[PDB]
């Protein structure tokens, strides 16, 4: 969120060693690293065959929040 | 025209980063994005200095208004 916030304020101040060092340099070599996470998340809920239950906020966690 | 003016700086961005790398991947892209420049301002010219002949005769009228 930080280097697409950066990249557009470079195109709009007239900069373009700026801009296109990042959305076609930083942005690719980061969004590659999240690739590789994404499929190991994948294949771990597949040996636990229910995944992890304390992750993603479902309907038990707002139900305590108006409990309280 | 804000349509046709956005899009052409963010070809402007892109064509800068192609000129970095010179391989069998951005010779070929370079050249489309440069053919996709000259279509925009085909279709562009006749609209912004069109805007900006009436805005920038109806603005001067104003002017001589508030010196009379």
């Amino acid at each position: 969120d930080e280097l697409k916030a950066k990249a557009e304020d470079a195109e709009r101040r007239y900069d373009l060693a700026r801009a296109a060092d990042i959305r076609y340099y930083a942005i690719p070599d980061l969004e590659k690293r999240l690739a590789q996470l994404q499929a190991e998340k994948s294949q771990a809920d597949a040996e636990r065959a229910d995944g992890l239950l304390a992750e993603v906020v479902g309907p038990d966690q707002i139900m305590e929040v108006v409990s309280r | 025209i804000d349509k046709l003016e956005r899009r052409h700086l963010q070809l402007e961005v892109e064509a800068t980063a192609l000129e970095k790398e010179k391989d069998a991947a951005s010779k070929q892209r370079l050249q489309e994005v440069r053919a996709e420049m000259a279509r925009i301002q085909e279709e562009l010219r006749p609209l912004k200095m069109k805007y900006e002949s009436e805005k920038g005769r109806l603005d001067e009228i104003r002017n001589l208004s508030q010196r009379l």
